């Protein structure tokens, strides 16, 4: 722990929990969302037999657990799941005690509002954090490119969400929430690897062809042509060696998996493509602006580490929209920790302790000051 | 008994040796496995840098 | 043969082989996927010695014959027992020709679509079938049904699988299979008998406690207060008179064996039980047409015979889902065979010889034509 | 007797029983499962005229007694001849009551729950012990490997089961039972010591061709290629002295022998070699540990002392697994005592005498409660 | 007599394991000095490639 009583910045991301000091570049302690649970009962003796397991000690024992996850696209399962996960990042972690700390915490984009009630009470009641601040990952991933104008695609593991923000300024009439994201791309890739021949149910597996759609997936630049010329395609077919050793090779799926984000139809959305809802947000608000949304988009996710998303967005949306002005995407490197950033951009200036939520703030008013105190 | 006790001499010699060859080879064993686990990692890490060939 | 060219009925269903004529009511050649090869080698004559062994030879013949699977869960092990097979149907069994009949045939959900394209190639090179037609079984149990509105629980000996179909349209997107069929019953089962005593490794008692789960097994209403009940429960314990004549006699284990398909943290499956199955299927399509499917919801497979299923199998979505809706279950007697009886019902209507899959096309645009000749 | 209260470990091994006391390092009486009775009736007087015999009594009295095995491959005969024998080991070879000291027992792998609910019994009204555990011989061999990841190979004399344990935790789904044996080696050697001109049916040479195996036998590295260089081979050809002192020669036989394990169509098993049993055991289990299941493999029993199970594990498991991880074994010298130090190892910690089986319980709630008392 | 027959069986069973474990040994060296060359040689071009970066 720092000599300074500096605050600590976690982001509890759907998918990720990044977490660490005020002050910091890049968060000290990030774990995906995953938590286990024993599978069976206890009869052993000499080691082990705890029930939650969480971090990397889950990702080593991931086939003993059960593997469930607290939250998903923003619906919150079981508290003491957090409580653990929370004192586990804090203490096994971190290495910090939470007594002198305040934390500036970032939440999904339009979260409930009796989440955010419910999660401050048990939190203020179970922890002694001395002061509080939540904020919408929206806006930080703003900070993290630095520039008040542009709409955010945050595509977490949960939800994807279109927000616009003109010269820093949040509007909440043109943002949207999608139910595609992670979860469905590993569903789609899972039964078109049953159509291969390769049939699996449990998550270790989900965790395996996720990390190959990180390796060796494509975005295509057009699909059926794509298809049509990967019927053979062997050098275009790409292959991946799985941890017990077995090759295993796949062609089109590469580009056919992310593209069901883009073509919903394929698994049964009424809602058309991202880049639609990226228009539609556009055209809701002032026609003016809206050149500057094109030319400012900004996109921000731990899956914007795969690549193709850019050019897609760029052709798709002059497609669109008329093909005057030039519509450029900006997205720095290792941005799934700009939030993260973002959060150190927070205590990182002096007049942000001003709005410290304190203990006694929240033992007068109970949780409903929240409701006046960030908004 | 003479013959015997010069027998068992050899016998546990030769039993001494098995041991320390074996724990030599257990040495031996991990190193090699080590050694390959980074071998692949470095290679699939290449082919990475390949793929990022093929994006550009 | 009918003096009429009218169209051959297959159902290769995973688990039994049920072929006969269009525009009858039942399939006339059914027999179990089973297949025996000889367990030695020859040094005899006058009699015997040949090698593929199927139908009620093989059922005669099962203890000199190493009993084999040529498909398990869908996997294809060699097409050559598929060839031998389909040659004992056609002309030892159903003593018919395929040249002058086109070929109806039912595929397990969700097969691999290179299982279908090489079994179509062998099949047309091997045979000479003037057309063809395969369908899934989901579709044609739907048509034994006669109402385009339910979920489909398929429990096949190899995959369990839930489809949603609603007013006749498949939902892909919400259709899932489990590892979870006869196969395991019969394991399940096995190391319980192991545990009373009695502890086989061979077919021939798997065939003989298959026949004993047909006969006596029970699915427990309460399942923990069943078995402390059934702590002596002579009226409740019943027996079998195995055909050497010997009475084993069963008591709890007749409710907990089908009781692991709904408990499978038994054996160790990550997948709970079969009805959250169908639970999580109805709710991921939207959320309005749940209730009907929540009404309309159909069972099939030969394990279908067995009881309990329904009256546990409605309890439980009661359970998990509100109790306005009043849900009942749907079955007709000896619904094994209504796949087969729908194939009839496909050949009844003379709209199905315009889409008949024929020899031209075939040759073509080689097997890859069904890519959008079926679909 | 020790001047402490430290409790009883006996190992009843499906082949040997090894019994002492705890904190030791040996057990101090060992003796093989053998009983020999009186071939005939009683006329003489003035010495012996004594029914049942014993451990190295009986081993001596091969000759005059037949020779019954009050236990084979698990199953139990009479338990007279198990009171019998403990008594003898209890007072003539540990020189111990059973009053003072409670006992910890190992049992052979999936054992009938009605053959402990007897034993159990019997033992508590016969016997006098103050309290009591049993446990299975496969935990038991990991502890004396002290690793808890692994499968354990435990080949005894009755039976050879194959149990795979990840991270000390059991897996009974993927647990089997193979009735290949000390027993069937011996037979498999005595038809060819027949066809070698040498047929015997009695036990004293049943005993003999078990040395003959402890002594000469081979495990041969290609087999058919070594019987074809096996056809003269003066040099590879290896001779035994048997105690009557003539000299009994063998060549082929020696590797032809444990073969039979691996190559169960031998004598006609539709079980393949117990490579086979490891690799289907290991694939039921999730894929993603089983890499580690190769490389942690351990193998338990007496016959364990022979030569080439080592290499031929390894060579056959990289031909059926793919050969990117090692594959390594771990067997430590003089294993088949390793059990009983396990049990050492159980009474060495202070939390074992938590869960000891005490009087007033089983009084309490008959042999029901080592239902929920172990399990 | 019998304890030097059982002598002479241990002997030359440890005898046999050591001859195994032996040759064992020098394969798995050679295995081993194989792959640490190979991945000596990849590390070489990396490192070339390093070279590169800094010259930018
Ligand atoms: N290094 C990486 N490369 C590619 N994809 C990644 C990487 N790390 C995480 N992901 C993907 O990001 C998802 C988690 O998104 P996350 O960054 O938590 O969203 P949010 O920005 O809302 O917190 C995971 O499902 C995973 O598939
Ligand atoms: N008369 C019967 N009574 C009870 N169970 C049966 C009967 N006939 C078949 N079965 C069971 O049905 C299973 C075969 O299922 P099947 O009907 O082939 O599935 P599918 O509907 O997918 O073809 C067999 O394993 C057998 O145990
Ligand atoms: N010193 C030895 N060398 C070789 N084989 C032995 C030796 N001692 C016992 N055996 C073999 O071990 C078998 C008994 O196995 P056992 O160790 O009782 O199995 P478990 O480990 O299940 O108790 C006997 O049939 C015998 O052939
Ligand atoms: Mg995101
Ligand atoms: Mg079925
Ligand atoms: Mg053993």
């Amino acid at each position: 722990d720092e000599d300074e009583t500096t605050a600590l910045v976690c982001d509890n991301g759907s998918g990720l929990v990044k977490a660490g000091f005020a002050g910091d570049d890049a968060p000290r302690a990030v774990f995906p969302s995953i938590v286990g649970r024993p599978r069976h009962q206890g009869v052993m003796v000499g080691m082990g037999q705890k029930d939650s397991y969480v971090g990397d000690e889950a990702q080593s024992k991931r086939g003993i657990l059960t593997l469930k996850y607290p939250i998903e696209h923003g619906i919150i399962t079981n508290w003491d799941d957090m409580e653990k996960i929370w004192h586990h990042t804090f203490y096994n972690e971190l290495r910090v005690a939470p007594e002198e700390h305040p934390t500036l915490l970032t939440e999904a984009p339009l979260n409930p509002k009796a989440n955010r009630e419910k999660m401050t009470q048990i939190m203020f009641e179970t922890f002694n954090v001395p002061a509080m601040y939540v904020a919408i990952q929206a806006v930080l991933s703003l900070y993290a490119s630095g520039r008040t104008t542009g709409i955010v695609l945050d595509s977490g593991d949960g939800v994807t969400h279109n927000v616009p923000i003109y010269e820093g300024y949040a509007l909440p009439h043109a943002i949207m929430r999608l139910d595609l994201a992670g979860r469905d791309l590993t569903d789609y890739l899972m039964k078109i690897l049953t159509e291969r021949g390769y049939s699996f149910v449990t998550t270790a597996e989900r965790e395996i062809v996720r990390d190959i759609k990180e390796k060796l997936c494509y975005v295509a630049l057009d699909f059926e042509n794509e298809m049509a010329t990967a019927a053979s395609s062997s050098s275009l077919e790409k292959s991946y060696e799985l941890p017990d050793g077995q090759v295993i090779t796949i062609g089109n799926e590469r580009f056919r998996c992310p593209e069901t984000l883009f073509q919903p139809s394929f698994i049964g959305m009424e809602s058309a493509g991202i880049h639609e809802t990226t228009y539609n947000s556009i055209m809701k608000c002032d026609i003016d602006i809206r050149k500057d949304l094109y030319a400012n988009n900004v996109m921000s996710g731990g899956t914007t580490m795969y690549p193709g998303i850019a050019d897609r967005m760029q052709k798709e949306i002059t497609a669109l929209a008329p093909s005057t002005m030039k519509i450029k995407i900006i997205a720095p490197p290792e941005r799934k920790y700009s939030v993260w950033i973002g959060g150190s951009i927070l205590a990182s200036l002096s007049t942000f302790q001003q709005m410290w939520i304190t203990k006694q703030e929240y033992d007068e008013a109970g949780p409903s000051i929240v409701h006046r105190k960030c908004f | 008994s003479d013959k015997l006790k010069e027998a068992e001499t050899r016998a546990e010699f030769a039993e001494r040796s098995v041991t320390k060859l074996e724990k030599s080879i257990d040495d031996l064993e991990d190193e090699l496995y080590a050694q390959k686990l980074k071998y692949k990692a470095i290679s699939e890490e290449l082919d990475h840098a390949l793929n990022d060939m093929t994006s550009i």
